[PDB]
């Protein structure tokens, strides 16, 4: 009486379940016995298909990393640089974090600052409804 | 103290029983002051006869020895004193007399059967003063207690322990007659198939299920309410197994719910492997679009300046991106490889340990002597209550010396088979024939009849005793319902004892489920060396069909296989029990079937009542009355039981024929 002792299970549900007919036991406990060959072999296909994956990854992408330098941040803009810059605008729009990997001495901070410096005359507002278009 | 006596006496030692308040309706109803003495009053009536219950209790000696207020109330003295002796609570069984019997005596009784409760009825009504005359079918004393003796073996096929002390009236029996009270050491070793015991871890596990499996019964019932299953009752094997499967169920539930969480990761895996491979290629494309990038030299302008800058910081991305999936794919690497290792039980129980449960059931056939298809979910344990305390105790020297003793005295006709009761407002005759000679036939008048025929006898579907006129309805359905159980013994005597001596008991596990109860536990109980086989369930009731000596036969198979095929001798004697087959017992003990319940116990026990002779005269007096142990609902299936029973009629029939 009271709860069940500790690891018996026995909710309502179940019991009318093995005993509403002769078999009901027998059935619920074999149509699970089916339902875990079933998710088992399931397993087995997931397998296969995983191994094959891991085929291809053979190699990893080693012979395809390249060095990053260094490029120790400055602060003066280059005729390069800003030609670089409103190019990187134009295949990146905002990505400030990718416009500054493409210079390499530039860092966010003058990334942003040459966006509004120069957004005149390097007619930057049109550059990025360029990049808009997509 | 005197609070003790209430106990030993199976009375709460603080307020008054409802059979006290049917005599005592003045205390009851009255000033708790005066509750205090009468309780104190009949507790110290008590504990001075339990102090020895060798000698009488007379009235005389209970003031005697009542001390402070209390023997200031003589009345009240005298009648505590004689409603204790009335029901039978103090001054019963063997004791040496005082006050020596009445002269001349008063009524008449029958009573049938000289089992323990005939008997212990018997010389209750005989101390009254009443005319007592038993008759015995058998050619002895005890009934269901039956002790076989040759030379110096010594073996009860009946009842043969004593369920503790504490509380039990076999305590005062004992302290009466010679009885030797041994000890049960209650540890039990099992052997399987080919012979092996069982390691003591597994014998622990099951126990341990096997009780685990009961309590969730219990639950099953009370809890659930799982006591009708279409529209018959539901008997405590159904509910075991129920839970059996339940378990079954679960266990299969959680290896879904296991494989079912690995796939849902070998999932995982898949989907990454996948952003994987298609980052691999896109890289490879980025490469060799930075490599030929790169082609162009560098006197070279500022859109192929950033190609090449761009291809790479695009590259370094693609690149990034893929190792953090390659870290993802760790963890998810190993979370899988933990998982495929550690998987639940792929079983709730091996068939090793599923035939071990099968001898603990086995176990519980055997005391309730019966198959566990038959007991009542809701009531098969309902007189749990009232066990009582101390050890279990088997009588090492015969359980017989205790009817023997009880008969001392008495006017008993054995080989008297009663065939007919016949009882009307006038009295009553009981017609028995001579089991020697069926054709000699005899008359018994009496003021009364006490029936403790067994209740297999009374459940006879062509009736071994015919009532006249017949029993009314509300007793023969109760008869019907309840279960009478089958269980017998196989005693094998031998030269040389080549058992474990200080082992009492030891179990012998069966190849399958259906054959649980075939002789599967031993005993060895007495000097000589006996040892005593067990049939339970549904065994007992086949077994009997079989030859005494197939019957030995397995039983030497099953001892030599677990001692060795030499220490092994053949047996000097043997004996087995056919219990359902004796015809003046029918089965072995009542147990409460599915559709019963204690309270049929009741309906056994109440007394009939015929109807007037001439008509209009007024409604008699009981005339047929019942004992035995399938009459006492707190105490069924025992010898304690059928005493009690006894002791119960004989208050009541004096209270009928000599007034209280
Ligand atoms: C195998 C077995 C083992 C047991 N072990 C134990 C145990 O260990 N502990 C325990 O406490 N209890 C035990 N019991 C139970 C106990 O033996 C009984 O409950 C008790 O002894 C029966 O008492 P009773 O007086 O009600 O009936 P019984 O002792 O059966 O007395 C009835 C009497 O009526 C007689 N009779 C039947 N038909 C007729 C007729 N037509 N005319 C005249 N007489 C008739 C019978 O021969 C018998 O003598 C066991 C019972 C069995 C069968
Ligand atoms: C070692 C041992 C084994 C079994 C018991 C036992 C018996 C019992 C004893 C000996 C024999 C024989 N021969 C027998 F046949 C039955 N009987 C019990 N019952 C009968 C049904 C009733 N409803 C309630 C009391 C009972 N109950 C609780 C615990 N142990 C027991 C006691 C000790």
């Amino acid at each position: 009486k009271r709860k069940p002792p500790k690891g018996m299970f026995l909710s309502q549900e179940d019991v009318e379940a093995v005993s509403a007919n002769a078999t009901a036991a027998t059935t619920v406990l074999r149509q699970l016995d089916m339902e875990l060959v079933s998710v088992k072999r399931q397993i087995q296909n997931i397998k296969q298909t995983n191994s094959a994956l891991k085929e291809k990854l053979d190699g990893g992408i080693e012979p395809y990393r390249l060095p990053e330098v260094i490029q120790k941040c400055n602060a003066r803009w280059t005729t390069e640089e800003q030609l670089l810059a409103v190019q990187a605008i134009r295949k990146y729009g905002r990505d400030f974090q990718a416009i500054s990997d493409v210079i390499g001495n530039k860092s966010v901070v003058q990334v942003k600052n040459f966006f509004v410096n120069y957004r005149r005359r390097f007619n930057i507002d049109e550059v990025l409804q360029e990049w808009e278009a997509e | 103290a005197v609070e003790g006596a209430a106990f030993q006496s199976r009375l709460p030692h603080d307020r008054m029983t409802s059979q006290e308040a049917a005599c005592f309706p003045d205390i009851i109803s009255g000033p708790q002051q005066t509750q205090k003495v009468f309780l104190f009053i009949r507790n110290r009536t008590l504990q001075l006869w339990l102090d020895n219950p060798k000698i009488q209790l007379t009235f005389e000696a209970t003031l005697q020895q009542l001390e402070a207020p209390y023997n200031s109330d003589t009345v009240l003295v005298h009648r505590v004193h004689s409603y204790l002796e009335r029901h039978g609570l103090i001054n019963f069984g063997i004791y040496k007399r005082i006050k020596p019997l009445p002269t001349k005596k008063t009524g008449k009784v029958i009573i049938i059967g000289s089992g323990v409760s005939g008997l212990a009825a018997a010389r209750q009504l005989q101390s009254f003063g009443m005319d007592v005359t038993l008759l015995e079918a058998r050619d002895r004393v005890g009934g269901r207690v039956a002790t076989f003796r040759k030379g110096n073996y010594v073996a009860d096929l009946g009842a043969m322990v004593v369920t503790g002390l504490g509380g039990n009236p076999m305590a005062v029996v004992s302290k009466q007659v010679n009885m030797e009270l041994a000890k049960i050491k209650q540890k039990c070793p099992l052997y399987e198939a080919n012979g092996q015991a069982v390691p003591k871890e597994k014998d622990e596990m099951v126990e341990q299920e096997f009780n685990r499996l009961l309590e969730a019964t219990s639950y099953l019932s009370h809890q659930l309410d799982f006591n009708v299953l279409n529209n018959k009752p539901v008997s405590l094997g159904q509910a075991l197994e129920v839970v059996i499967q339940l378990q079954e169920k679960h266990v299969k539930d959680e290896q879904i719910e296991h494989w079912k969480k690995i796939v849902k990761t070998q999932e995982e895996l898949k989907e990454l492997l996948n952003k994987m491979v298609n980052l691999k290629e896109k890289i490879k494309e980025l490469h060799q679009q930075y490599k030929e990038a790169s082609e162009v030299k560098p006197p070279r302008d500022i859109t192929a300046e950033f190609l090449v800058k761009s291809k790479h910081r695009d590259l370094t991305a693609l690149c990034k991106e893929y190792d953090e999936l390659a870290e993802t794919q760790g963890k998810l690497e190993e979370k899988l490889q933990e998982l495929e290792a550690n998987p639940p039980s792929d079983v709730y129980l091996s068939s090793r340990d599923r035939q071990i449960l099968d001898w603990h059931f086995a176990n519980l056939e055997f005391a309730n002597a019966t198959p566990l298809s038959t007991l009542s979910l809701k009531h098969w344990d309902q007189d749990d209550d009232f066990e009582f305390t101390g050890s279990h105790l088997t009588v090492r020297n015969g359980y017989s010396c205790v009817p023997v003793a009880l008969a001392e005295g008495l006017d008993i006709k054995l080989n008297t088979a009663v065939r007919q009761v016949r009882y009307t407002a006038s009295g009553c005759e009981v017609i028995a024939v001579n089991t020697r000679s069926t054709s000699q036939t005899f008359i018994y008048k009496c003021d009364a009849v006490l029936c403790t025929l067994p209740l297999g006898v009374l459940k006879q579907q062509p009736p071994a005793v015919q009532f006249v006129p017949p029993l009314p309805e509300w007793k023969t359905s109760a008869v019907q319902r309840m279960g009478f159980g089958n269980l017998n013994k196989v005693v094998l005597c031998f030269d040389r004892v080549f058992w474990d001596p200080s082992v009492n008991l030891f179990g012998h596990v069966g190849s399958t489920t259906a054959s649980r109860g075939e002789l599967f536990l031993f005993w060895n109980l007495y000097k000589a060396p006996i040892l005593l086989a067990l049939v339970a369930g549904e065994a007992a009731g086949i077994m009997e069909n079989i030859s005494d000596d197939v019957i030995v036969g397995r039983c030497l198979a099953i001892l030599k296989g677990i001692f060795g095929s030499s220490a092994v001798p053949q047996p000097k004697e043997t004996v087995v029990s056919r219990w359902r087959a004796d015809p003046w017992a029918r089965g072995s003990y009542s147990y409460v079937a599915a559709g019963s319940s204690g309270n049929d116990y009741d309906l056994m026990a109440q007394p009939i009542t015929p109807g007037p002779s001439i008509p209009g005269a007024p409604q008699p007096i009981p005339r047929l009355f019942f004992a035995g142990e399938h009459t006492i609902r707190n105490y069924p299936a025992t010898v304690h039981g059928a005493l009690l029973s006894g002791l119960r009629e004989a208050g009541r029939i004096a209270d009928q024929f000599l007034g209280a």
